[PDB]
């Protein structure tokens, strides 16, 4: 019974080691909005006579 | 065809962990299976026939 406890305690230490890490690479990334209309600013002015 | 097999149980074993440590817990459980762990003396003289 003592040997079973001692070996289990040793096995607990051995199991407590790390394997790897995982994380997501997201910094420096933004979204892209979409603009449908070209912002032209031209306005045409014509006289009443049309000349 | 015929064959003889020694069962002796089946035990899971993992990787990344030292095998000697894992063998310790199975060794104790094996001794329980064979009735070896506690101090003993064999008494098999009377089991016979003529």
């Amino acid at each position: 019974e003592d040997m079973a406890k001692i070996y289990g305690a040793v096995a607990a230490v051995s199991k407590n080691v790390n394997s790897s890490v995982t994380y997501e690479v997201k910094r420096g990334t933004h979204e892209l909005i979409k603009v449908p209309t070209i912002p032209h600013n031209l306005v045409l002015i014509q006289s009443d006579n049309g000349k | 065809h015929a064959l003889i097999k020694e069962d002796l149980g089946q035990w899971p074993v993992e990787t990344g962990i030292s095998l000697v440590n894992q063998a310790g817990v199975f060794a104790v459980q094996l001794a329980n299976k064979l009735g070896i762990d506690k101090p003993f003396v064999l008494d098999a003289g009377s089991n016979y026939f003529t």
